[PDB]
């Protein structure tokens, strides 16, 4: 109630598009603003100064490619200030097919600071013709009967994938390498018996550098059969770690998998020395065996996983991310036919792990889940993570989910459906701890498209009971605007008003020019009326979407009063709690 | 029952103050250590101060018509509201001959409608014979869609943009968002030959972008052709639909504006606007009269049924899978369309309350709700909704219109408000104040001048 629309300030750069202000995040240091191109404009990240009142382009040092997501995607983390950022516009095409995916950035200082990136939930693209390369160990640690066991393998690849245009080639290494056949040689016969009948075990090293360079420069020759036109794809098959050091530069244009198999993979760190020699990420390129017995259950990944139904090539991850603890997640609401799920990344950004709806049923897809992320921590109690599916069913829903416990696994706990078509439930999460205790116990669902009872646009309040979340009330905006969109943004403030109590904003950018309500904080949960309302006509004369994005954690200039960044088109805009 | 007093100093701030009070008209009313406040109380106890029934003055709430054919009666009604009183009337409705239909078929062009487009070009005749056995005068029209043609929506690879259908079906054309085929006409063989200029198409996600289609028919009365009659608009598919906030996926974040984009009768500028919220297509629906027909196969007829819930006028058939039945389907439509009606009124300030009780034919009756509803409505055989309008302040004077949904025709309600006692005329009481002064409400408001109280 007591935020200073008097005294506030804009931002905009002379040049700053439309969607300038999409996303606003207060980090130590000034305010980050997403800034999506419009048309065939690229995006970028803007850094703003209060000091200043300038708003300032950012260029990203590493990055081969930027699209006009850019800005699309912003987030930081509470307790280390790290920012996250995603690029969910890196479009490829894999013959006559279109890939679409996202490229995120994690920023541990500042945007100008050092700079990890990594391409989440990204699908390789491999065409209809493949040139297939099994390099297999042939070391002193293998059994005849593991040998053996090895060569059935690569024998039933080729049975599975015959009459495919696989063409295959294999390659015995040890201390040395052997080309046991080349793809000439498949093509003049097909018969796996008969292709390797000649094997003989080394016995001898694990170089598994060397052997991986002779595959690249010695066994992909177009006058060995190799088609210049097909993918080139690497399988690697070990039972040890490499007795050789090195690296695989010459063979980074083949897609790679290896296998590592048995008693020597037993412990993590040897698996992990094992991701060097495969392609990105791991969770997908590198299969851990405890024994030889399961490469007989192999079939299905290396065989069944290598368009009118789509897996990961357009999961458009990155569209929405958060970033708690050291914690990144983002989403990919592509994945299964836009059925949707979110990506558990691994925090150097080279790792990732899906998880999705279960069971696939063909009620989920074109749900959008992912479509928003948002942690719900906790220190006491599990700590979950919220995914909105703004589409499912064309009503939109919410599934909670419970972050892995021990040694086991991400757990889907609840599910809550959205009950008008069209609403966008879910299109918009935020999580509340309102006494600042550690516990998140509410949970924010807006569906910004609700019609009825004119008002547009819906923010319901879900409290944390035992069983589940269950609905407490709802956070009341203006009636007058049947399409305000009234929830597009919500966001927790922290405390505005001095009573130890965070507080919320909710944005509605499309009430005429725009507005932002203020909810606060009370004993027991948040007030259902606001303390405040700001119209963006009273902000500036012409602006737009005001409210389209709100954050508001920062005290920007160390003065004492809390800072609240508001989004509006083209615009960027500070205002100041004061007593 | 109710009366509590700030200021009162004349029987229109008395009347002002609140709803139960009441004012005192008698000459002499008050005695000279009390003030004039005390003309002002609720009736039981301006009784027992002595006030006459006759000098009791207690406005109350009026409804007054006037009536001039008969679907909507009364066409304009004057409110006198007094704060926290209803004042009730009856709209009479009485279900007329059928005007005539512009049928406007707007039609899925992803591959898996290719057999019902082949249907669908011969069934010109079929489509005008049917408008003419239900009303006369019918008139058709025809556009497609596909979706907006960026990624993920369409494949945007080059191959794919020349041939979005499958790689064997080479009578394919481009993806697109919207192309209007047909302006509205009572010519068949315009629709035979406009139609069957028209390629099947493709596009790569399941969602489709229908409601930007049905939002240029809305926006674009003059190219689609709308006379001022029944519009009718049919949407055939065998898919679900984008709305607002899909557009992400492909970087557009600027919401739908409304307006008519046709350029060469294409929506060309698609792919800069988002697709609309449902919501914000069901306001440009009711603003043009077009009355949605949702004509869809019969895995999407529960989805497209909540449609009804946010389109007031609307409906939903089950679609063949080759579109052989759309001709039944329209009929079925129109007869669901017609035979419900709804009574509403436009936007109102937070000062006015409206509720709506329905006398229906069908023996169904509802009391007390925020809409008019009745079902099983018949040609010529009248219902009757009772409009009950609430004030809850002394209001500045003001209109409004209550329409049956899916036609023209308003009755145009008067709203002024009721804080004025008509008192008694002073004469018989000439000689008036013992001064200048005039007389209102037994009450002495003196022309300015010394005053005071006697005068
Ligand atoms: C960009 O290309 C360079 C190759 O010169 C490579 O080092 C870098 O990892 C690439 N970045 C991404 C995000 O792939
Ligand atoms: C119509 O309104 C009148 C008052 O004008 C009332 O007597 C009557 O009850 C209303 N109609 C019905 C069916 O009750
Ligand atoms: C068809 O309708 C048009 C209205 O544009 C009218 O000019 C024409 O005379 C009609 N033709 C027939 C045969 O009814
Ligand atoms: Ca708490
Ligand atoms: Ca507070
Ligand atoms: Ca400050
Ligand atoms: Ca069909
Ligand atoms: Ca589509
Ligand atoms: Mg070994």
């Amino acid at each position: 109630y007591n935020l200073d629309v008097r005294g506030a300030r804009s931002f905009s750069p002379p040049r700053a598009g439309r969607h300038f202000g999409y996303r606003v995040l207060q980090v130590g240091n000034g305010v980050i603003v997403g800034a999506p191109g419009e048309g065939n404009s690229t995006g970028s990240l803007y850094q703003c100064q209060s000091g200043t009142g300038h708003c300032l382009p950012v260029t990203l040092r590493g990055s081969n490619y930027t699209s006009k997501y850019l800005g699309m995607t912003l987030a930081t983390d509470p307790t280390d200030g790290s920012i996250l950022a995603c690029d969910p516009g890196l479009s490829r095409t894999c013959d006559q097919n279109t890939y679409l995916s996202g490229l995120c950035y994690l920023f541990r200082q500042n945007l100008q600071g050092p700079m990890l990136q990594g391409r989440p939930g990204f699908q390789e693209c491999i065409k209809g013709n493949v040139d297939l390369v099994f390099l297999f160990d042939g070391s002193m640690s293998l059994q005849p009967d593991e040998f053996q066991k090895i060569l059935d393998f690569m024998k039933d690849v080729m049975k599975k994938l015959s009459n495919t245009s696989y063409q295959f080639a294999a390659v015995q290494f040890s201390t040395s390498y052997k080309t046991e056949f080349d793809f000439s040689d498949y093509v003049k016969w097909k018969d796996p018996d008969a292709l390797l009948k000649h094997v003989k075990h080394m016995l001898l090293l694990t170089n598994t550098f060397g052997a991986i360079n002779y595959v690249a420069t010695e066994v992909f020759r177009e006058e060995l059969g190799a088609r210049p036109d097909a993918t080139k794809v690497l399988i690697i098959i070990t039972d040890g770690e490499a007795t050789d050091s090195g690296n695989i530069d010459a063979a980074k244009d083949i897609i790679r998998y290896i296998i590592g198999i048995g008693k020597h993979f037993q412990t993590k760190e040897s698996q992990e020395t094992l991701h060097k020699f495969a392609s990105k990420p791991a969770s997908e390129f590198v299969k851990i065996l405890d024994t030889f017995e399961k490469l007989k259950d192999l079939f299905t990944e290396l065989q069944k996983k290598i368009l009118t139904s789509f897996n990961m090539e357009l999961s458009s991850s990155g569209i929405s991310a958060d970033l708690s603890r050291g914690h990144a997640v983002v989403g990919a609401v592509g994945a299964k036919d836009w059925a949707g799920g979110f990506l558990d990344l691994k925090a150097d950004l080279q790792d990732d792990t899906f998880i999705g709806n279960e069971p696939l049923t063909p009620e989920v897809r074109a749900g959008y889940l992912g479509y928003t992320v948002t942690w719900l921590p906790s220190r006491q109690k599990t700590s979950l993570l919220a995914s909105g599916a703004p589409r499912y069913q064309h009503m939109g829903r919410v599934l909670l989910f419970q972050e892995p416990q021990g040694g086991g696994h991400w757990s889907q706990v609840q599910t809550i459906h959205g009950t008008q078509i069209g609403s966008y439930f879910g299109g918009e999460l935020c999580g509340v701890d309102v006494d600042q205790d550690g516990e998140t116990e509410l949970l924010l669902i807006g569906a910004p498209l609700f019609y009825g009872e004119q008002r547009g646009g819906r923010v319901f309040i879900y409290q944390r009971r035992q069983l589940g979340f269950e609905e407490v009330s709802e956070l009341q905006g203006d009636p007058g605007y049947p399409l305000g969109r009234f929830g597009e943004a919500i966001t927790a403030l922290t405390d505005i008003n001095g009573d130890g109590l965070v507080d919320v904003a909710v944005g509605a950018p499309l009430e005429e020019q725009g507005a932002v309500y203020i909810f606060n904080g009370r004993h027991g949960g948040l007030s259902p009326q606001p303390s405040q309302r700001i119209e963006g006509t009273q902000v500036l004369s012409g602006i737009q979407w005001f409210g389209r994005s709100i954050h508001g954690v920062k005290d920007l200039e160390g003065d004492g009063l809390a800072d609240v960044a508001v989004g509006a088109e083209s615009q960027m805009i500070v205002l100041s709690s004061r007593p | 029952q109710e009366c509590t007093k700030f200021k009162v100093s004349s029987c229109r701030e008395c009347i002002e103050s609140g709803p139960g009070c009441t004012w005192c008209q008698k000459l002499n009313f008050t005695g000279p250590g009390d003030p004039d406040s005390i003309r002002c109380d609720t009736r039981p106890q301006l009784l027992m101060r002595g006030c006459a029934a006759d000098d009791i003055m207690d406005p109350t709430s009026l409804a007054e018509t006037q009536e001039d054919q008969k679907q909507l009666s009364p066409q304009k009604v004057t409110l006198y509201l007094r704060p926290g009183q209803a004042a009730a009337f009856n709209v009479t409705f009485r279900r007329a001959k059928g005007y005539p239909i512009d049928l406007y078929y707007l039609m899925d062009l992803s591959y898996s409608m290719l057999d019902d487009l082949r249907n669908v070009k011969k069934l010109g005749g079929d489509l005008l014979r049917a408008l003419n056995e239900i009303t006369e005068s019918g008139r058709i029209g025809f556009g497609s869609f596909v979706d907006k043609t960026v990624l993920p929506f369409v494949n945007t690879h080059p191959d794919k943009l020349r041939n979005p259908c499958p790689n064997k079906e080479k009578e394919c054309q481009p993806p697109f968002a919207f192309r209007h085929v047909l302006k509205l006409t009572n010519n068949s063989n315009q629709f035979q030959t406009e139609v069957g200029k028209q390629l099947i198409s493709g596009n790569l996600d399941a969602p489709e972008g229908g409601l930007d289609a049905m939002m240029q028919v809305a926006a674009c009365p003059e190219e689609i052709g709308w006379r001022k009659v029944t519009r009718l608009l049919v949407f055939a598919t065998d898919d679900g639909f984008h709305f607002a906030g899909d557009g992400k996926l492909g970087a557009i974040l600027t919401p739908n504006d409304g307006r008519c984009h046709l350029e060469d009768n294409l929506y060309k500028r698609s792919n800069e606007f988002d697709y609309p919220s449902v919501g914000q297509l069901a306001h440009k629906l009711a603003e043009n009269n077009i009355q949605p027909i949702f004509a869809v196969t019969s895995r999407m007829v529960k989805t497209y049924e909540k449609l009804t819930e946010i389109i007031p006028k609307s409906a939903v058939g089950e679609l063949s899978e080759d579109s052989s039945n759309v001709v039944q389907l329209i009929k079925n439509a129109y007869n669901k369309l017609s035979s419900r009606v709804f009574l509403d009124h436009n936007a109102l300030p937070d000062t006015l309350k409206v509720t709506y009780d329905s006398f229906c034919s069908n023996g169904v009756t509802h009391r007390n709700q925020p809409r008019g509803d009745c079902d099983g409505v018949q040609i010529n055989v009248p219902i009757t909704f009772q409009v009950k309008v609430t004030a809850t302040e002394c209001i500045q004077e003001q209109s409004f219109v209550i329409r049956a949904l899916g036609f023209t025709d308003i009755v145009t309600v008067q709203v002024l408000p009721q804080c004025e006692c008509r008192c008694r005329d002073q004469s018989r009481d000439r000689s008036l104040c013992h001064g200048k002064g005039f007389l209102e409400c037994g009450i002495c408001r003196c022309d300015t001048g010394y005053i005071g109280k006697n005068c």
